[PDB]
């Protein structure tokens, strides 16, 4: 820092005093920064001041006197930016930084100001709900921010290890979610948090800090690096194996996080990330639950056929996929369907000819549950039926006991209430797996009529009137049914009636899409709207609805966990995606997806990455969706109209797509000229370089699903290009007749970028789209 | 290309004594010579920007190229080689098809009737 005053003379050669302007702009701290630099040079001159001091400059001493008056000042807040001036001119001090620190830490931590009641019982979260805004988060120095981080860490260590009743304020958890995105602090950020803060929280054994951290990792993070993603995946596997996680919320939150990060995976990182944990493939897999392993297998399936890595081979041997699946098949036997095998890659289909468990017999499945159904009433004592029906190792058959009670009496006694809570949510996935098998097997042979509508409503009785589980788990267990032919269609129609015949969950979805928006960081009162939504619908997560219907009066009053961002709809949207995938895997359940999309299109208001998901959905079923035209047109009728408001105008669609695509079919699709495709290529090539107005709107790319506008443009262009009713045969003809034949609106001395975009498009395109290039090259070589 | 830019108002013999001498300096086949003669005429037609310069360049490529070729036939065999020159010339599909977007029609018919008019 020696020659910097000469850097003054080239930058600021002046003679007249600098007046003090208005402080209210966040950029004024940039203008007041060099005064703070001089006073921090005096902070450097705090020690060894006998060597070569600098006199105060004539022009800057007016603002130096101003900051000295601010030091004499005893009031600082958001009225001006003197909070930033006193946090930045005195950041390298020992006690001059504590004066703004005392104002800051008592206004967002919630230091016992107010105890807001969260939904549930006995949840006194702290008072403050207004976090540090975006302009405040950038008006501070890095050292002031990291000193604030150290102070916050010293507060939360003694808060977590004491397990105090003082919870963390919504303002401070919002600020905590906001600060971790900045990679300048990442050395002491989440890398310094999973090294320091997370081991101390693990040693604390608090179970509430972990739940809130999981809440702000699932519903508040947007860009986690894949190595950090699998590090957190290992951390949650180490956490869930210990600390008696038999609670419903502890299992449910970690399931909604694991399935989220499974669905947040793409298609290109599957190969380099696996060899990092190739030494330990077992611990990154589910040992007890079929659901997570099947989700990972389908993640592998969508990461290979889309990237077309399987072609040129027809076996799994000699690749990186054989050993991970060898670790998959252990301790989790899972069947596979032929229609599900249809969209699988060739080597994957060849490997699925072995190591595949068959289905269990329906007749014995009903015979055993009926044989112990009469043993339920052979003697009706409490303790013997509680113990005999609920040890770990019993065949999971209890939902049919409950169902045979509520087919004709609608009453669950003390035994039924005690068994379900004694089993715990860790075995509830394995229970509901076989219960979904009961459901599909029972409706396969069911007779239509009054029972068809009665059964779905008494099933909704467990959904919202008994509150046994969150709705997502049962529907996902019904989604992974690997049956052949009629039973798969029957289960799809089970889900079809489950989503529309009861209106309670649809009322909650409507309430959340009307009263909440995905822009959570810009929503300062997100906590207030969450409290209103949870007060409208009382979320019962510990069999509370099941408790009041018990014939003896039995109630649960356990204290709930601190919940700020969790709800059923966000936990169900990945299940809503996997059921859509299962529907599109099978043919004769096509039009049933058509009536659902226009019915339940609002939940995609709150999708973490809807564009990539719809692109993969339309790409993976390329051999399943080209034949069904109106089914392919139906998708743009529902999901695009959902996120057309919060995402700005022109975020996804083109003008002629708004004119002719979502219009209903008339047996005459608009076969376009090549200039329509040239418009899309011109959209792509300008967004690759980027423009200040931009054809596509700018957004907070830190909190998006794309870190760059180029990735945002590529995905939407890939969505719109291959969503037409025409198959992947004429698409290549049009793409080449743009370039192989002459074209208007396409200029030279730029065509390299155009053909680069076309090449990336056609490599992102499915197999028949670019297999026609071989037939093209045959003609020109001959 | 330099002649039709600004100094296209001269006589027909300066360009002749330039280009025929160019064939003296570098070994150039006469079919390749006529191939260049016609592809320069096409390029100066299409690559000329729209405006009065388009009209000037098209007139330069249409009205002075018969004058030089009549004198070349007078001073020189010149019937057989231009057939192989057109054998070369009738393969340039995309660049000359890009000219037909601007010209909205088939210029080949007009030019191959113009050559017949020149005999």
């Amino acid at each position: 820092f020696l020659p910097v005053m000469k850097l003054f003379d080239l930058l600021y050669p002046e003679k007249e005093y600098i007046p003090v302007p208005d402080i209210n702009k966040p950029q004024s701290t940039h203008a007041f920064a060099m005064t703070c630099i001089w006073i921090h040079l005096n902070r450097k001159a705090q020690n060894d001041n006998s060597k070569l001091q600098i006199p105060i400059p004539h022009s800057l001493r007016l603002h130096h006197e101003f900051l000295q008056q601010s030091l004499r000042n005893k009031s600082l807040q958001m009225n001006d930016y003197k909070i930033a001036l006193l946090c930045n001119a005195y950041s390298t001090n020992s006690e001059c930084f504590t004066l703004p620190m005392g104002a800051l830490v008592e206004t967002i931590y919630g230091n016992g100001i107010m105890r807001i009641p969260l939904p549930g019982t006995n949840c006194m979260a702290s008072g403050s709900i207004t976090p540090l805004p975006m302009n405040l988060l950038d008006s501070l120095t890095v050292h002031a921010k990291m000193s604030l981080i150290h102070s916050i860490a010293t507060r939360v260590i003694k808060l977590a290890h004491a397990k105090s009743s003082v919870a963390l304020a919504p303002a401070l958890v919002e600020t905590y979610s906001r600060l971790l995105v900045y990679m300048e602090i990442e050395s002491l950020g989440i890398k310094g948090f999973i090294s320091q803060l997370l081991p101390t929280v693990f040693k604390s054994h608090a179970w509430g800090i972990l739940h809130t951290l999981l809440e702000m990792f699932s519903y508040r993070m947007h860009h986690i690096q894949p190595h950090y993603r699998v590090q957190l995946l290992s951390h949650l596997h180490t956490l869930a194996a210990v600390a008696q996680t038999n609670q419903n919320q502890l299992h449910l939150c970690v399931e909604s996080t694991a399935l989220r990060l499974i669905t947040a995976l793409g298609s290109s990182e599957v190969q380099p990330q696996f060899t990092r944990f190739l030494s330990d493939p077992k611990t990154v897999l589910s040992a007890e639950s079929e659901e997570l392993n099947r989700a990972l297998i389908l993640t592998l399936a969508r990461a290979t056929h889309v990237t077309d890595f399987f072609t040129g081979s027809d076996s799994i041997q000699g690749t990186w996929c054989k050993d991970i699946l060898q670790t998959i098949m252990s301790f989790t036997p899972h069947n596979w369907a032929s229609h599900t095998l249809s969209c699988f890659p060739g080597p994957l289909q060849a490997f699925f000819k072995q190591n595949n468990v068959p289905q269990e017999s329906r007749f014995n499945l009903k015979k055993n549950v009926e044989e112990e159904y009469r043993k339920w009433k052979s003697m009706s004592n409490e303790n013997d039926i509680i113990t005999h029906f609920s040890m770990q190792g019993s065949p999971p058959l209890f939902l049919c006991l409950l169902w045979k009670m509520l087919l004709e009496t609608d009453h669950i006694n003390q035994i039924g209430y005690r068994v379900l809570e004694r089993i715990g949510a860790r075995a509830l996935v394995a229970h509901v797996r076989t219960f979904a098998d009961f459901l599909v097997y029972e409706f396969s042979t069911s007779a239509g009529g009054q029972q068809l509508n009665k059964c779905i409503e008494i099933l909704n009785d467990m959904v919202w009137k008994y509150n046994i589980v969150t709705l997502d788990r049962l529907i996902l267990c019904l989604a992974m049914r690997s049956h052949e032919g009629n039973e798969a269609q029957v289960c799809y129609f089970i889900i079809q009636l489950l989503l529309l015949k009861p209106n309670d969950f649809r009322n909650r979805v409507s309430d959340f899409v009307k009263e909440n928006s995905p822009e959570h960081w810009l929503q300062n009162d997100w906590h207030t709207k969450h409290m209103n939504y949870h007060k409208k619908y009382p979320e019962k997560l510990y069999f509370e609805g099941l408790a009041e219907q018990v014939d003896p009066p039995v109630q649960i009053q356990s204290p709930y966990l601190p919940i700020y961002f969790g709800n059923v709809c966000l936990r169900f949207l990945p299940v809503f995606d996997i059921v859509i995938h299962r529907f599109l895997e099978l043919l004769p359940v096509s039009k049933s997806l058509e009536t659902l999309l226009d019915h339940l299109g609002g939940l995609y208001k709150f999708h973490d990455r809807p564009v990539t998901y719809l692109y993969n959905t339309l790409h993976y079923y390329e051999m399943h969706l080209r034949d069904r035209a109106f089914l392919k047109r139906k998708l743009v009728h529902a999901i695009i109209g959902s996120l057309k408001d919060n995402r700005p105008q022109g975020w996804c669609l083109s003008d002629t797509y708004l004119k002719c695509a979502m219009n209903a079919r008339e047996e005459n699709p608009w076969v376009p000229d090549d200039t329509y495709y040239c418009r899309l290529i011109g959209r792509l090539v300008d967004t690759m370089a980027g423009k200040s107005p931009g054809p596509f709107p700018n957004c907070d790319w830190r909190f998006n699903e794309f870190p760059n506008p180029a990735a945002h443009a590529l995905h939407v262009t890939c969505v719109e290009l291959m969503a037409l009713a025409v198959s992947g045969k004429e698409v290549g003809n049009a793409l080449l007749n743009v370039v192989l034949k002459s074209q208007p609106l396409v200029p030279r001395e730029n065509i390299t970028a155009w053909m680069n975009a076309i090449g990336l498009i056609i490599t992102a395109l499915p197999e028949p789209y670019w297999i026609v290039l071989h037939d093209r090259i045959v003609s020109v070589i001959s | 290309l330099l002649e039709g830019t600004m100094n296209l108002t001269g006589e027909t013999q300066s360009l002749v004594e330039q280009l025929t001498m160019v064939k003296r300096m570098q070994h150039i086949p006469t079919p390749l010579f006529v191939l260049e003669i016609w592809k320069a005429c096409f390029v100066g037609l299409i690559e000329s920007p729209e405006g009065t310069e388009e009209l000037k360049w098209t007139a330069f490529t249409f009205l002075k190229i018969p004058q030089v070729l009549v004198k070349l036939k007078k001073y020189s065999d010149f019937t057989e080689d231009v057939n192989c020159a057109f054998e070369f010339l009738l393969k340039l599909t995309p660049l000359l098809d890009k000219a037909d977007q601007r010209c909205n029609c088939d210029c080949t018919n007009f030019l191959l009737q113009e050559c017949g008019k020149q005999g």
